[PDB]
RNA sequence: CAGCGAAGGAUUUGGUGGAUUACUAGCUAAUAGCAAUCUA
């Protein structure tokens, strides 16, 4: 028997990153 | 998915660690060693007394196993429960385990290493969850009692599916199904990682490596006809043929120069690529079978060469290189072998070469046209390049000596490269 | 002449021997305890 | 002309045209922006479906877009749409005549340049409010600094600074005071693509010789380089989801995977989308996800996924080779014949110059497939000619 | 550490606590508005843990070539370039337009040919209609079509004599006792040869017939030869141009075939050997530029009946010379038998062993053969019977190989009769019986 | 079908430059009009002739290859004498010059400067907005090296100076297969496949009349004054219209058909007429 | 037996992906925040 090369359900996990908003500033 | 099939996931997840007294009996009674009704009566601290014992004699015919004494054959270990503690501390035992496994890869032929590691099979549960390492470290004895026990009672990994009608079967695993497993890149670049581990652990050995090698030419053998299939399977065999020969060991360079012979008369490889594994089979190149082997597959590599630009210059860098580990009387009885194997493109380059970036010592060159035989094209270059070191040069009486050799052997050649640069006049102009 | 030359250039190729898939079958009935020196004069052996 | 009996409606049947899309994200999901000549459109990028298009066609072709969270920025012959839902909800003029060439979206600052290395960068009223509907300066590029431009964005962690990317040089800029900061070296060939990496502070950036050079802009260096034979390189991305991997997309229809970890091909795809019509026009992982969404330039979108490994104890060193999934193409060339399926006119038949044919369906857009070219075997004994 | 200092960041101060997302960053819970270095080192972090910092990037800063060159290139094979021969056992053939497909023919085709220089054709069977094409990749046509009445044409051939090569003579023959010559001149003047001078009682045919140059070893009148078979042992040796019995020669038991290997002597000289075997497959070698002598005979390694024996590699019938410095010795023989065995044998060193062992005896094809006839430059074998369908095999040589891609059991073949090469396109063609013949390239030529 | 790949007249009608192909190697022979046996072979088969127009004066042919070469060939020295290259490896589609200046269009849309003279390459230019190109005519206005007229698929016009399209006109539903200037103001289109030629204006860009053969178009010839069109039609038939400047109002049909029919019953197939 | 017939032909069957209703984006405490966090 050959090894089983098998696909399956595959599912969006969550995501988890860096936004740009925090990026600028301003003169206070 | 379903739900039969979505839990039969966690049993996989959850079959180390025992929940009642029949899968706690069923689990332990898994045993390199003894059969099952014995092995469910055996403790912990029997078999680590006897396996101890079995460690301390394995470590005085071999000195590098109290460090397994200290860390993990000690007398906690009988206490140290693996699935009860966390992912950074599991992580440092199996690759601890997988350190001992590389390095109890040799000894398996004689059984004070099969008590030595029956204990941690039995402790730590490598015959479910460190199911890889063991195998491929022990796949070199595959028509033993010891594999058979083991592939009986091993859980079997997703790779060497081709083995599941072997277990518990007296028959050992055939030849053709040990490539039959070898023949996908899958198992393949797992393969690879391991034997990078044993090399730069240095664990490496003449029978590992002996099995290695015939299973990989067996594989180039049945991916002959497939040149997409044997494309596909350039960039790892010459990946770990460039990662053996830098160690130092004969056994792993001879190992290296043989996947790269048979590889190179299995499809034309391109110039720059075979150059490259030439001087890199020469920049590691120290013991002499390693020197005798290394000039073989040299020779090989290069008369599978075809296409224009065959048999012309090897560069300077390489050149001198291959002059600094073969000096020319080595060529010379190499060349006066009896056996005569072909090697007519290798020495075409190398008269070119040696007329061109040395073009001071034409002895050698004469003498080796007189040893060997050698075909029309191959002369005409030489005779050709020979023509423009003699205009560059003033004329030697070794030059005119091999010139009026090559006269007094077919003449016409000579006349039709004077023809194409010249006359013969005029060559008797520059006598 | 450049087909004359073109032509000794392919004449001047000797019999190779190629690789078939069941050329190394053979090598797993002495692969044990065999010094790889003699495994690649085997092997080459076989080859050519 | 205006008419008087027919309005048009939409051009069915229609995915990509070969310029580089955008990706956005809502929560957990992924969108993918794409142009179609004049309008855009929005995919979702788990089922695929088509979710949104503008609602009216813009004047010109659209050149460039980008995507921020709710927001769609399209720009064409001299302006810059910001977009919600497929809606316009404000025009962005430029001060200028000069096309516009690419822009991007960081924190306040909108920033699109035009074909004479002129940047205008915008600003919001608010720092609250949802979209950048201010003009606040035009930075200018000259050729002293570099060559003509070629890409512009801000990679992550940089206190209002801004990278343009042009032919010959990488330079920096701080947009509050419009200042230049750091100019890099010199670059010995015309690069022509560059995006960041999820690591701190570098960028990749890949040339017309198929070399990617990785700048290190806090350090000013380069890191390393991935050399790669004669291959007009086109876009590049990092995959996210912690094992780390390079993917190149090589105009000649090629995509490439390297490991960064040990510097390896993980493996090629080749011919993926077609040569002619641009190859790889743009490819991308979306982030924290193991799949790929490339589009050509052959009116076609893929996604590509990566399977987990087979090896259970060695891992990240044994990677299976990307699977095919979802995709969703039209034919590539102007379609020759036509017909309508069904009175419910529901499915209509499409067959085209580059010999497909396709039943494209105008009630819902992710119905349409190709018919398919398998011949019945002759059932009498013959052989297929 | 920092090639560059923004020198503006360091005098801001940000009010964290604004909104949801800038929030988690602070320290304290007094704490407010924070310096910008400060700043930018928190969301550093907070970058550095929202995606992990791997190892790739604090790797380093840019025995190895091989892994060098590896990495580089994709395509592992050199063959895109050059080539300069075959690759074995996976020839690159594609199809074209079926030759006989402008005016097709009825009965079999017994004969075809190519001219030695000129894109044509001949196409010759049993229906007495000898057809010439000009034949070409794309639409190949009839340039004419000569028929002749009473005479069923068996083999006919393309001649140029070697001197002035402006004669351009067909040769044709069938069952009967005649053979006609044709000058070629765009209607038509065709010779009747049937003056057997010497020996008029061993030919009941003239069906089998070559042609050949030879010198005149005291002058240069290089000139033409046909080559007919007899019946006992007979093969004569005629004129070409005038029609003159040159001689004769017989060897001892029953013809069954032969060929013509020439080999240079010097820059303007050369030699030309006949090649004849029995049905018991011992054949004699014997140059024929002077008396037709026998100056070497051996014995074929097997066989009980042997059918067709081929020579090829420099140049021979199929592949003629044009310039007499042009001619080149032959390198490889080829003998085939009933059984289907056809030995092909090296003659590099096989003119001095008088019994010369077969470089290889291949037999993949089973029954009987018919043709085989090399390639112009002697890379290809091409082997084929006339007993069953699809009975063509190529055979890579010297490394004497079968190849496998080619052809399938789709080719269309047919059940095979007659093949010819190109002289220098690489173009191939087989004809069959029910009347097409078909046209193959190799695009490796 | 024609084994003769693709032919042409030389101005005045006197000589036909053809190209064959002879086992799979294009040869290009020349032949007079009231035998000649120089075959300029090609070298292999990757190198196929794309298209040719004679030159007026050395007489001499120019072969735009499939590579980015036009060889300048001559007649009488049976040989190619010089060897435009460019510096892309692209296929060219077309070729027209005047007088000294030369151009020469390739498939990745770029427009090349070329002087017969000087042997240079003048100037090298893409432009926006025209990616099928595959034929162009030099419009004459005397010495009007500047606005030349390309077409494929939709035909344009181009000035070399300013450098944008100047005036866009319908082409068809076909790449431009025949596209030949009649007089200062207008010029004969034609697709392939399509019956349908039709001449434009070169200024206003409304269609004056549409041509109709009764077989698809191969090639054409028309006199100097466009008095008179002979087409060749894709079965072998010949068209000829008389007078298709004057007025069947719209769509002008075919005046004269000539066929060459053997008397065996055999229709033999014309092609490439010319008419003075 | 035949013919059909471009470097194979003809079948069995698993898995994944796309459809099987008509394509307006996710979460929450919802005239807003989130998408890196709803906590003080």
């Amino acid at each position: 028997p050959k090894v089983v090369r098998e696909a399956k359900k595959v599912e969006m996990t969550e995501a988890r990153a860096y936004n740009a908003d925090a990026d600028t500033a301003k003169a206070a | 998915s379903s739900l039969s099939d979505q839990l039969a996931q966690v049993a996989s997840n959850n079959a180390t660690v025992a929940l009642d007294r029949k899968r706690r009996q069923k689990l332990h009674s898994a045993s390199l060693i003894y059969n099952s009704k014995t092995a469910a009566t055996q403790d912990y601290d029997f078999i680590f007394e006897n396996a101890s014992k079995a460690l301390e004699e394995l470590s005085q015919i071999e000195p590098k196993f109290a460090i397994f004494s200290r860390t993990l054959f000690s007398e906690s270990s009988i206490s140290l429960d693996r699935n009860v503690q966390t992912k950074e501390e599991i992580k440092d035992l199996d690759n601890a385990i997988n350190a001992y496994l590389l390095l109890a890869s040799s000894k398996w032929y004689l059984a004070p290493t099969l008590h030595a590691t029956e204990w941690l099979v039995r402790r730590f549960q490598i015959h479910v969850k460190n199911t890889e390492m063991l195998l491929l470290s022990t796949l070199n004895y595959y028509q033993t009692p010891v594999f058979k026990r083991i592939l009986s009672i091993i859980k079997l990994p997703p790779l060497f599916n081709c083995l599941s009608n072997f277990v518990r079967s007296e028959k050992p695993p055939t030849a053709l199904t040990m490539i039959k497993l070898f023949n996908d890149m899958d198992f393949l670049k797992l393969y690879t990682s391991y034997l990078d581990q044993c090399i730069k652990h240095n664990a490496t050995y003449t029978n590992q490596l002996l099995f290695t090698t015939c299973c990989f030419i067996n594989v180039v053998a049945f991916n002959s006809n497939n040149d997409e299939k044997l494309n596909q399977l350039v960039p790892i065999l010459l990946e770990i043929s460039a990662k053996l020969l830098a160690s130092k060991s004969k056994d792993c360079q001879i190992a290296a120069h043989t996947i790269l012979v048979v590889f190179a008369t299995a499809l034309p490889l391109k110039k720059t690529i075979i150059l490259a594994a030439m001087e890199t089979i020469l920049s590691n190149l120290d013991a002499k079978e390693a020197k005798h082997s290394a000039l073989l597959t040299i020779c090989k590599l290069f008369q599978t060469l075809k296409g224009q630009g065959n048999v012309d210059q090897l560069p300077s860098k390489i050149f001198k290189l291959f002059d600094s580990k073969f000096d020319t009387v080595s060529i010379l009885t190499f060349l006066d072998k009896e056996d005569k194997p072909v090697c007519d493109k290798f020495i075409t380059s190398y008269t070119r070469s040696i007329a061109r970036y040395d073009r001071s010592k034409l002895n050698i060159i004469l003498s080796l046209l007189k040893k060997i035989r050698l075909e029309r094209y191959e002369v005409r270059l030489i005779i050709t390049d020979l023509i423009y070191l003699s205009e560059i040069l003033e004329d030697k009486s070794q030059l005119v000596e091999l010139f009026e050799y090559f006269i007094s052997i077919n003449e016409d050649l000579v006349l039709k490269c004077l023809k194409s640069l010249g006359l013969t006049g005029e060559l008797f102009e520059i006598r | 002449d450049e087909e004359d030359i073109a032509l000794e250039f392919i004449n001047g190729e000797k019999k190779d021997k190629l690789v078939n898939m069941n050329s190394f079958t053979s090598m797993f009935d002495n692969i044990q305890n065999v010094q790889m020196d003699t495994f690649f004069d085997r092997v080459m052996k076989v080859l050519t | 002309k205006n008419s008087k009996i027919f309005s048009p409606f939409r051009i069915i049947g229609n995915v990509s045209n070969g310029v580089p899309f955008a990706t956005g994200t809502l929560g957990s999901t992924f969108y993918i922006v794409t142009c179609v000549g004049k309008t855009f459109q929005i995919y979702d990028a788990n089922t695929l479906h088509l979710l949104f298009v503008s609602e009216k066609e813009t004047p010109s072709s659209i050149v460039a877009l980008s995507a921020h969270f709710h927001y769609v920025y399209a720009a064409y012959e001299n302006k810059v749409g910001i977009y919600k839902r497929g809606i316009e909800e404000h025009l962005l003029e430029l001060e200028t005549d000069a096309n516009v060439e690419h822009l991007c979206i960081f924190g306040d600052y909108l920033c699109a340049s035009t074909d004479d290395n002129s940047i205008f960068i915008y600003k919001k009223s608010d720092p609250q409010d949802k979209y950048p509907s201010e003009f606040y300066t035009k930075l200018t590029v000259t050729e002293i600094q570099g060559g003509e431009i070629v890409s512009l964005q801000h990679l992550a962690t940089y206190l209002n600074k801004l990278t343009v990317v042009t032919k010959s040089n990488v330079l920096l800029f701080n947009v509050r005071t419009g200042k230049l900061v750091f100019t890099s070296n010199e670059f010995p060939d015309q690069i022509t693509t560059a995006e960041p990496a999820p690591v701190l502070d570098i960028i990749a950036l890949g040339t017309v010789t198929g070399e990617v050079i990785m700048f290190n802009m806090r350090k000013g260096k380069r890191i390393r380089t991935i050399k790669i034979p004669q291959s007009r390189i086109s876009s590049l991305s990092f995959r996210t989801d912690g094992s780390s991997h390079l993917s190149v997309g090589t105009s000649s229809g090629d995509l490439i995977f390297y490991d960064l970890d040990r510097r390896s091909r993980i493996h090629v795809l080749k011919n993926i989308h077609r040569e002619s019509y641009g190859g790889v026009t743009q490819a991308t992982f979306l982030n924290g996800q193991p799949i790929i969404v490339t589009s050509g330039g052959d009116n076609s979108l893929k996604e590509y996924v990566f399977d987990p490994s087979l090896s259970q104890g060695s891992g990240d060193v044994v990677v299976q080779p990307p699977r095919y999934l979802r995709s969703r193409g039209g034919h590539s060339q102007p379609p020759s014949y036509i017909a309508f399926a069904d009175s419910q006119s529901h499915f209509m038949l499409s067959a085209s110059k580059d010999r497909s044919l396709w039943s494209f369906s105008l009630r819902k857009d992710a119905q349409s497939q190709e018919m398919s070219q398998r011949l019945h075997k002759k059932q009498d004994g013959g052989r297929v000619g | 550490e920092a090639a560059w200092i923004d020198s503006d960041d360091e005098k801001i101060k940000v009010p964290i606590l604004v909104t949801n997302k800038t929030k988690k960053l602070r320290t304290s819970y007094n704490e407010s508005k924070i310096n910008g270095v400060h700043y930018i080192n928190r969301l550093r972090s907070q970058f550095e843990k929202i995606y992990p910092r791997p190892k790739w990037v604090d790797d380093e800063s840019d025995i190895n070539a091989l892994t060098k060159i590896l990495s580089t290139t994709y395509n592992y094979k050199d063959t895109l370039s050059n080539s300069k021969l075959l690759p074995p056992k996976k020839l690159d053939i594609v199809r074209l337009k079926d030759a006989n497909a402008s005016h097709p023919s009825h009965s079999a085709i017994q004969s075809l040919s190519f001219h030695p220089s000129k894109p044509l054709l001949l196409t010759g069977g049993y229906d007495k209609t000898l057809r010439i094409y000009h034949i070409d990749g794309k639409t190949n046509h009839l340039v004419t079509s000569l028929h002749l009445v009473g005479s069923p044409i068996q083999t006919c051939t393309f001649y140029t004599s070697l001197s002035n090569q402006n004669q351009q003579n067909i040769f044709t023959a069938g069952r009967r006792r005649y053979m006609h010559s044709w000058d070629l001149s765009l209607t038509a003047k065709i010779e009747k040869f049937s003056r057997l001078y010497g020996h008029e009682s061993t030919q009941r045919s003239f069906e089998n017939f070559k042609v050949a140059h030879l010198q005149n070893s005291q002058t240069n009148s290089v000139h033409g030869i046909v080559l007919l078979q007899g019946n006992n042992g007979w093969i004569n040796i005629l004129h070409s141009t005038s029609g003159l019995w040159l001689m004769g020669c017989k060897i001892e038991g029953v013809i069954t075939d032969f060929c013509i290997d020439y080999q240079p002597i010097s820059r303007g000289k050369f030699r030309t050997i006949l090649i004849a075997v029995n049905a018991y497959g011992e054949v004699w070698e014997f140059d024929l530029n002077k008396n037709g002598h026998v100056i070497r005979r051996w014995k074929d390694q097997g066989g009980v009946g042997i059918t067709k024996i081929q020579v090829g590699g420099g140049t021979t019938t199929t592949c003629p010379a044009l310039q007499i410095s042009k001619i080149k010795q032959n390198r490889w023989l080829a003998v085939g038998s009933e059984s289907g065995f056809v030995n092909l044998y090296d003659r590099n060193n096989a003119m001095t062993s008088s019994t010369p062992t077969p470089v290889a005896a291949l037999d993949q094809l089973t029954t009987t053969i018919s043709n085989l006839q090399f390639s112009p430059d002697g890379q290809i074998l091409c082997m084929a019977s006339r007993a069953v369908k699809d009975a063509l095999r190529l055979v890579h040589l010297p490394s004497c190989s079968v190849f496998s891609n080619w052809p399938t059991s789709g080719t269309p073949l047919g059940k095979v009769t007659s093949v010819a090469f190109s002289p220098s396109g690489g173009l191939l063609a087989v004809g069959n019986e029910q009347g097409k013949v078909r046209l193959w390239k190799l695009n490796h030529y | 079908d024609s084994p003769v790949l693709q032919s042409a007249y030389d101005p005045s009608g006197q000589y036909l430059c053809y190209v064959t192909v002879a086992l799979d190697k294009q040869r290009v022979g020349v032949q007079p009009t009231q035998w000649n046996e120089n075959f300029l072979y090609l070298e292999d088969s990757k190198l196929k002739v794309t298209c040719l127009k004679w030159v007026n004066d050395t007489v001499a042919i120019i072969l735009g290859m499939n590579n980015g070469e036009i060889w300048l060939y001559s007649v009488l020295a049976n040989e190619v004498t010089y060897k435009f290259t460019t510096g892309n490896s692209y296929e060219i589609k077309d070729i027209d010059l005047m007088g000294n200046q030369l151009w020469c269009i390739d498939s990745s849309d770029a427009f090349y400067q070329f002087d017969l003279l000087q042997f240079k390459l003048l100037q090298h230019f893409r432009i926006n907005n025209c990616v099928q190109l595959n034929k162009l005519t030099i419009v004459p206005a005397g010495d009007s090296v500047a606005q030349l007229l390309v077409a494929s698929h939709s035909i344009s016009l181009i000035d070399i100076e300013e450098k944008k399209v100047v005036m866009t006109f319908p082409g068809h539903v076909s790449p431009v297969s025949t596209l030949q200037v009649i007089t200062n103001e207008f010029f004969i289109s034609g697709a392939e496949g399509d019956r349908f030629l039709n001449v434009y204006d070169i200024h206003s860009g409304m269609t004056k009349c549409v041509l109709v053969a009764e077989s698809d178009i191969k090639e054409l010839s028309h006199s100097g004054q466009a008095d008179s069109i002979a087409v060749t039609t894709e079965d072998g038939s010949l068209e000829i219209f008389v007078d298709p400047l004057v007025s069947g109002n719209k769509s002008k049909k075919s005046s004269k058909k000539i066929q060459i029919v053997s008397k065996d019953g055999r229709k033999v197939p014309i092609y490439n007429a010319f008419i003075n």
